[PDB]
């Protein structure tokens, strides 16, 4: 809150929001209060609201928060997950499968979501580009089961062309971070929103269909894929 | 090292780590922890076994087994049997931890086993409800998480500066540690119960034992698909870290393609090759009680499977093949096993040396 | 070629008997190793037991 | 009743789903085997058509009855995606046109489901065979075919048609009916006589088109089974997903009840 | 004769391998006796010392 | 139940029976949906021995004669080991499933199959 | 009456000699028939022993049916 008052945009990382809920359950039991549904504290929604309502964009600065979430017994209807999800604007899912492929960021483009993915907020251009990438990535996941069960020859010309764009899209979702130079052996990159939208828009339209997919791996902006290709 | 190929290769435990042994009743939880203590008789790690709420004749069979295997002289046994006061059962893990902390604070290494943290929680619940403290979920008091967390955060690795500060300079250059192997019993595989949920969240990793695997002849019963060590490869010697990578891929492939076993003929050749490899690596993980294996002896078995030396061995003869191969190397390659056992090191000369011995074994034995 | 083949076969026939007998020679060394280590194990159990 | 029973049902459905997953891939492999056995019979059919054609043309004085004015194929196993029904629905449609026109109809049944459809409705038959291997041989069809060829020769049948599914694609099995009976410059040397040979060639050609039909229907059976086992796997997941929601409700409800009982007893003692 | 030249090597190798296995099983049988006989001798003296 | 306490022959027979019954607990649902025909031959052969072993575990007791109506039987561990080993070997695969129900020793089972 | 779950802890001692001999193991035989029926629902032709047991079971099941207010001596 102090830095926000200074005139800054701040990041607040909470190691685990489920442990904040459990600490409230433990304190409520120690004070002798009557327990609620599934054994949680009667103050569950108020204790979450008191914390989450301070994290907002004011007229001086803005505190943005990244919170790790744990789901009890894999149940999304349990009071703790239910209450927390009511205050979340975006959901980032990290995938063990994607990591094996070699994409280190490891964010799942199909399971991850945001409430800001609306044309009335980000404009028609950003929205169509993002939904285009998700559409292509969905079709490729279905086609991969076909290629596996029946074979690659069973696909149409349009489907094989889509698979080639989907693979290029999937690798262009990778990026070298300044803190990962020790692992990647390459310098870090900070891509802008403008460069991000322009890069994916071209690959969906087919402007880069002649380039090899590897040229679209760990490069940053789209001009760097074109240069990694000439070589 | 615990002496088990399934644990030491896929769920490695490091000095100062806290690894939970979790599963239902009567599936080898006690056997896995006692064998982990037996394997320390030559390692340098002092061991502590804490018995909470057990019957007195059961504790005596473990001590008789520690004495028969030569591990008792390196172990402290702390007992709080089922007829003893709930206060003594509640305090026993802290008493055993205090005895283990002596070696850690003075620059040495120790291992502690809490045979039933779930029985310590039950004893603490009795005292609390009798003092009339406000109850929560499953009638446990509001500080049952703090009970196990205060105990388990003492198991740690301390720096050289802490040991030089505590010893007042006497011990220098040495880092001390206390490794913990807490045990918890689940009811009908329900890991979502209150006490199991707390301890799963406190520990660095979990070894899950399963009743279905134990009844299917998979004696160590370790479900490698859900068991995990957050420390991972940092807790492994160079040789086992290199040969465990493919073992992981082969078991993962076996979990995916195991229904096709009855339709293996109709399988595609590549897949049929993967399926038999998965079934031979799965049969390799089976081991016997009170038979801990050394870094060199585990390396022979893992090397033989990972480098393809089992493709001509019937899945039913993989075990006699392993037992005979180790006995051959113990007689004709004693110097190479002694070399690997120094630090678990690996290089082009050890790789070629093991290969030559396995090829010679197949040619005459 | 019939006599030359009989000689070739005569050499391979006998060499396999000598080579097969060497498997029995390894087995006799292994049997001795099992018994010698059993005597040392028995000595070890004897001195371990009497100490109690 | 409670959470205990639902766990057994979710485990029961999860076990069945894994085997139906494999059976889809087993079926795809068998579909590829039946598709190569389909192609190893085209040369014998395309060349005999040319010979039967030219041999008639150079010998106009002989006009075999087959050249001037139902065999039904069914499966031996279940799991088909209504493949037998769809053909049996085309067999009934064509038979109707003839019953309306006034003609009688004699039938030849190949496979188990064909017999079931006729025993269940008291239908007539003149020939029947089943239990043919997933790999059929033309020799088995000879007996059944002969009972039908003689009819057409003895006038016991005016027209003969083969009713089988056709392998349009991996996703399509078109039920169809086609007429088996009735059907350059230089000329051939005939040994022993042209008429002697035409009689022999025509039987080899009809027994060939019947074998072509059986084998193609087996490829259709495998594809249909692949889709059925995919459907069954998906349906199982939907049941697992629905039961899991009920299990979570039962889990949460059990916890609240116990806490009420603990609190209730503590508020008395 | 080239068949007999490998059949009488293959047969005699299976016989020699059976003999090698028999030699090993005889040694395993000899081993457990050597260990448990020493246990009874040691236990007998321990009980004698206790009784005395 | 430990080879060092009883013997390897007894232990292997016990674990053998358990292995067969554990595998059959999963094929039971598979047979309910689909059918028996869809199983592999090894599974069809195993299902038969499992159903027989389950029945061979049944023994008429003297204290239960009032309820069973039949005479009670006493089986020595030797007969217990022998019979189950034979069934696991498949020696009695020629006997109908109904012959092992309440038949004391395996010998009786061979006689019940004739009635 | 579910014959598999229902039981008498007095058994044959609570029966007259005629009914005691004639009704010998009928409940345990009905309990086994209910199990045999579910297993053989989608299987191919089974042995004479199986077909005979399945046929005999469907008859005692129909016999145990009775109307209200119509007792039997
Ligand atoms: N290789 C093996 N590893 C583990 N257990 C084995 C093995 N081979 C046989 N067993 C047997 O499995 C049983 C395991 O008993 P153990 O006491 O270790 O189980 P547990 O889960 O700790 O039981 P409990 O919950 O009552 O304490 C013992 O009879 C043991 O001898
Ligand atoms: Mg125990």
């Amino acid at each position: 809150e102090k830095f926000r008052d200074e005139g800054r945009d701040v990041l607040l990382f909470i190691d685990n929001i489920y442990r904040y809920t459990l600490a409230g359950t433990e304190v409520s039991a120690l004070l002798g209060r009557m327990p609620s549904a599934v054994g949680y504290q009667p103050t569950l929604a108020e204790e979450m609201g008191v914390l989450q309502e301070r994290i907002t964009s004011t007229k001086k600065g803005s505190i943005t928060s990244i919170q790790a979430v744990y789901v009890p017994a894999d149940d999304l209807t349990d009071p703790s997950p239910a209450t927390t999800f009511a205050h979340l604007d975006a959901t980032v899912v990290l995938s063990r499968d994607i990591a094996s492929l070699g994409i280190y960021p490891a964010v799942d483009p199909l399971d991850s979501t945001s409430r800001q993915l609306d044309p009335l907020v980000i404009g028609q251009d950003h929205y169509d580009t993002a939904r285009g990438v998700q559409y292509v990535l969905q079709r490729y996941k279905e086609l991969k089961d076909i290629i596996a069960i029946l074979g690659m020859d069973e696909l149409s010309e349009a489907d094989k062309l889509l698979v080639a764009r989907a693979r290029k899209i999937q690798r262009f979702l990778s990026q070298p971070f300044f803190v990962a130079e020790v692992f990647t052996g390459s310098p870090g990159k900070y891509v802008s929103l403008k460069d991000t939208i322009a890069g994916f828009k071209g690959i969906l339209n087919g402007d880069y269909d002649h380039l090899p997919e590897q040229a679209f791996y760990m490069v940053g902006g789209i001009e760097e894929a074109v240069e990694k290709a000439k070589k | 090292q615990t002496g088990y190929k399934s644990v030491d290769a896929m769920i490695p435990v490091g000095r100062g780590q806290r690894e939970l042994i979790i599963g239902d009743r009567q599936i080898g939880k006690t056997a896995l922890a006692v064998d982990a203590i037996i394997n320390q008789k030559d390692s340098g790690i002092k061991c502590v076994y804490v018995a909470i709420g057990q019957k007195q004749s059961t504790i005596a069979n473990v001590v008789r087994k520690l004495e028969e295997n030569g591990a008792l002289a390196n172990t402290i046994v702390v007992a709080a049997s089922a007829s003893e006061s709930a206060a003594l059962q509640y305090l026993a893990p802290y008493s055993g931890c205090t005895m283990g902390e002596y070696f850690r604070d003075r620059g040495e290494d120790a291992l502690i086993v809490y045979d039933d943290l779930s029985k310590q929680a039950v004893a603490y619940r009795q005292i609390s409800l009798l003092l009339r403290r406000p109850p929560g979920r499953e009638a446990y008091p509001g500080d049952v998480f703090y009970l196990h967390s205060r105990l388990l955060e003492r198991a740690s690795r301390v720096s050289e500066e802490y040991v030089e500060k505590f010893t007042n300079g006497a011990v220098t250059g040495k880092t001390g540690s206390l490794t913990a192997l807490p045990i918890i019993e689940t009811q009908a595989g329900d890991v979502s119960a209150f006490v199991p949920t707390n301890v799963i969240s406190i520990t660095d990793g979990q070894i899950f034992l399963e009743s279905a695997m134990f009844n299917s002849g998979i004696r160590p019963a370790v479900n490698a698909g859900i068991s995990v060590s957050r420390v991972g490869g940092a807790a492994q010697t160079k040789i086992i870290k290199k040969l465990s990578g493919g073992i992981r891929t082969a078991l993962a492939q076996y979990r995916e393609l195991a229904a096709f076993a009855q339709f293996a003929s109709d399988l595609d050749e590549a897949t049929r090759k993967q399926l038999e490899h998965g079934q031979r690596v799965t049969e390799l993980m089976k081991q016997k009680q009170y038979a801990p294996m050394s870094i060199a002896e585990m390396s022979l078995s893992l090397y033989a499977a990972e480098r393809g030396f089992l493709q001509d061995v019937e899945i039913a003869k993989v075990g006699s093949f392993e037992q005979a191969l180790i006995s051959y190397f113990q007689r004709e390659h004693a110097a190479l096993l002694a070399k690997i056992n120094e630090k678990g090191d690996f290089n082009d000369e050890i790789d070629a040396g093991i290969k030559a011995g396995i090829e010679k074994f197949k040619a005459t034995q | 070629d019939l006599e030359l083949a009989h000689e070739k076969a005569g050499q391979q026939l006998r060499e396999a008997k000598a080579q097969a007998a060497e498997i029995v020679e390894q087995a006799k060394k292994r049997a001795n190793q099992i018994v010698d280590e059993a005597r040392d194990q028995a000595r070890t159990e004897g001195e371990r037991l009497k100490a109690q | 009743a409670g959470a205990k029973e639902i766990r057994s049902k979710i485990a029961s459905i999860k076990s069945t789903q894994k085997i139906t997953n494999a059976m889809e891939k087993v079926a795809v492999s068998k579909m590829r085997k039946a598709q190569m056995r389909m192609a190893a019979g085209r040369p014998y059919a395309e060349r005999i058509r040319q010979v039967i054609g030219h041999l008639a043309n150079a010998n106009p004085e002989y006009r075999h009855p087959f050249m001037v004015e139902y065999i039904v194929v069914s499966s031996d196993r279940g799991l088909c995606g209504g493949l037998n029904i769809n053909l049996f629905k085309s067999l009934v449609k064509d038979m109707s046109g003839y019953r309306e026109q006034g003609a009688e109809i004699d039938l030849c049944v190949i496979g188990s489901k064909g017999a079931s459809f006729f025993r269940s409705f008291g239908g007539n038959v003149v020939a029947a065979i089943s239990h043919l291997g997933e790999e059929p041989s033309i020799n088995d069809l000879i007996g059944s075919v002969k009972v039908m060829l003689d009819a057409y020769l003895e006038g016991r049948i005016d027209r003969l048609f083969v009713v089988s599914n056709k392998f349009v694609n991996t996703m399509t099995q078109k039920p169809t009916v086609e007429q088996l009976i009735p059907l350059h410059h230089w000329d051939y040397l005939y040994e022993p006589d042209a008429k002697s040979l035409l009689d022999g060639l025509l039987v080899r050609y009809v027994e060939s088109q019947v074998y072509q039909a059986v084998v193609e229907n087996n490829a259709c059976e495998q594809a249909a089974r692949m889709i059925a086992m995919k459907n069954a796997t998906d349906n199982a997941g939907e049941l697992i997903s629905d039961l899991q929601l009920i299990y979570n409700k039962a889990r949460q409800a059990a916890i609240t009840q116990e806490i009420s009982e603990i609190v209730g007893g503590a508020a008395a003692v």
